[PDB]
């Protein structure tokens, strides 16, 4: 019993994945690449 | 078809035309570490030619009253060549070995040797003689290097184990009426898949004359024993600066 639109319009970010063992280490090679840097983080 | 052989690996080959046969230690060849077994997460180096060579190390003269010798592997090759340079830079290490010991003599000399392997050949002492003082062996009896070391009491192999049942471990005989060399191919035996090359010595090469040398006077009295070994399927990991010991 209202005509207002204010009242009629009036949650986790993380998913628990199953992890029985520690994760594997896939094969990497060298990389000589600008633009993207995986070391420099922002603490 | 068995007396004559040729072992080429790396850039070095050895020919033999009075061999016995090649025995493969515990029935399997040396191989690389699978990804089911490896725990180190850095990519190993595998030189594949420069370290898989027959390194001829030393020459022991065998007279009529010898006892026996032993060489701790791989500490015979941590002072030699590109194996000795990669094993001093890298912390981890694994390899097999193709071990070839030559001892030629005429068709009038006699005598037999028991060149045998045994893994984790730990060395005891004489315990102060009477057996009451806990004496530990020195570093040179423990790890003699490429110079080798002569057994004091070869009946008990300096470890309280008899040489009469050394023949369980991978071995073959050099009796001078039949053969002149003895190839023993040894895989990598250790619990953990890589280990340090400077601390842990995986096995020892016991070379003991059981039946003594004998020859009438007039023949050549100098009968040498030279051992040549080849690290097969060697790989290293964990690069840092050079340690020597
Ligand atoms: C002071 O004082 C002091 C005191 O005296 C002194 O001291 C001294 O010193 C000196 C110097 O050094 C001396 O002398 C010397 O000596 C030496 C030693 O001897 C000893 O030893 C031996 C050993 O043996 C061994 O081997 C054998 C074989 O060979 C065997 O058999 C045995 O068994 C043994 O084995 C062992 O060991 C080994 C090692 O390697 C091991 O491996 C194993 O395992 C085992 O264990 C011995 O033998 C001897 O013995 C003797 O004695 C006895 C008694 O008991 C008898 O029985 C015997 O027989 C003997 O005797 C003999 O011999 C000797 C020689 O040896 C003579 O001399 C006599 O006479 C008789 O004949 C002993 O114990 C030595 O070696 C030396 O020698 C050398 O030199 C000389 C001069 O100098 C001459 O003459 C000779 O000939 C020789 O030469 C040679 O060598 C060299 C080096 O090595 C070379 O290089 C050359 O080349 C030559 O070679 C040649 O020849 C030969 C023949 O011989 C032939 O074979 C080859 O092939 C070639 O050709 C010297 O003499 C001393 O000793 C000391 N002392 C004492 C007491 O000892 C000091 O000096 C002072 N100071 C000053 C300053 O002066």
């Amino acid at each position: 019993g209202d005509r207002v639109a204010d009242m009629i319009e009036s949650r986790a970010l993380t998913q628990a994945l199953p992890a029985p063992t520690g994760q594997n280490t896939q094969v990497s090679s060298h990389r000589l690449d600008t633009g993207e840097v995986p070391a420099l983080q922002a603490a | 078809s068995d007396r004559v052989a040729q072992l080429t690996i790396g850039n070095s080959t050895i020919t033999t035309q009075e061999a016995a046969n090649i025995i493969v230690g515990y029935g399997e060849w040396p191989s690389y570490c699978s990804d089911d077994d490896a725990t180190a997460v850095d990519k190993p180096t595998r030189p594949d030619v420069s370290v898989n060579r027959f390194y001829t190390l030393d020459t022991k003269l065998w007279e009529k009253s010898s006892k026996g010798w032993y060489w701790k592997f791989p500490d015979v090759l941590t002072e030699t060549g590109v194996f000795g340079q990669n094993a001093q830079f890298h912390y981890l290490y694994r390899s097999g070995f193709c071990i070839h010991v030559q001892c030629n003599a005429s068709k009038f000399h006699q005598g037999a040797l028991l060149v045998a392997i045994l893994p984790e050949y730990v060395i005891g002492t004489v315990a102060g003689g009477t057996g009451t003082e806990d004496s530990h062996p020195p570093y040179i009896q423990t790890q003699p290097g490429a110079d080798g070391f002569e057994l004091q009491h070869p009946y008990v192999l300096d470890a309280g184990i008899p040489i009469s049942q050394l023949t369980v471990c991978p071995h073959q005989w050099i009796n001078l009426r039949t053969n002149n060399c003895a190839t023993i191919i040894v895989p990598y035996m250790n619990t953990l898949p890589f280990d340090s090359a400077l601390n842990h010595c995986n096995f020892g090469l016991l070379v003991v004359p059981i039946s003594p040398l004998d020859f009438d006077q007039g023949a050549t009295p100098v009968i040498p024993i030279t051992i040549t070994l080849a690290p097969m399927c060697s790989e290293f990991a964990g690069l840092r600066q050079a340690v020597t010991q």
